[PDB]
């Protein structure tokens, strides 16, 4: 959960900052490039009660460490 | 002086022109139909119209 | 000078860039000017 969270998010941002000019030009010439499915990973990331065998588990805690993890890993591989 | 709605001298500034242009071109248009906003790309996109 | 130099920048756009991405997927340049032969 946490590896696609990244990924869709990543993918979503370089989406957004990609020129909508040569977006429009590459699809006229017979080159779009597909743009990312939405997903609905918001209502995972809100949710603090997971309960399972009596244990109260913090996901959001996890998915934070993990994308911390992922954002500091992205960071060196661009340095 | 480019940021006030009118400079020194009396001319329209370049804010001035980008106001009016929003406000009678992409706003006006949206209430007709024609444009839609997408808050997937956070952007103004235009409807696959036959126009 | 500064038209030259505008007319100059603009080649560096990302519109420019369509053909190259389209020929890769479907599978003259700025700083030759600045050359002084």
């Amino acid at each position: 959960l946490a590896d696609q969270i990244f990924a869709y998010y990543k993918v979503m941002a370089g989406s957004l900052l990609l020129d909508k000019r040569l977006r429009s030009e590459c699809k006229n010439q017979g080159a779009t490039i597909h743009l990312p499915p939405s997903n609905r990973y918001e209502t995972l990331l809100k949710q603090r009660h997971v309960q399972l065998l009596g244990r109260s588990i913090d996901l959001n805690r996890l998915i934070t460490q993990r994308v911390s993890a992922a954002m500091y890993k992205s960071l060196e591989l661009a340095i | 002086q480019q940021t006030q709605h009118l400079d020194s001298h009396g001319e329209p500034t370049i804010t001035s022109l980008y106001t009016n242009w929003y406000l009678e071109t992409l706003l006006r248009q949206v209430s007709n139909g024609h444009i839609a906003y997408f808050p997937a790309m956070k952007a103004f996109v235009n409807l696959p119209t036959e126009n | 000078i500064c038209t030259e130099q505008c007319t100059l920048s603009d080649q560096l756009l990302p519109k420019h860039c369509a053909k190259t991405i389209s020929q890769a997927v479907n599978k003259e340049k700025p700083g030759v000017e600045s050359m002084r032969k």
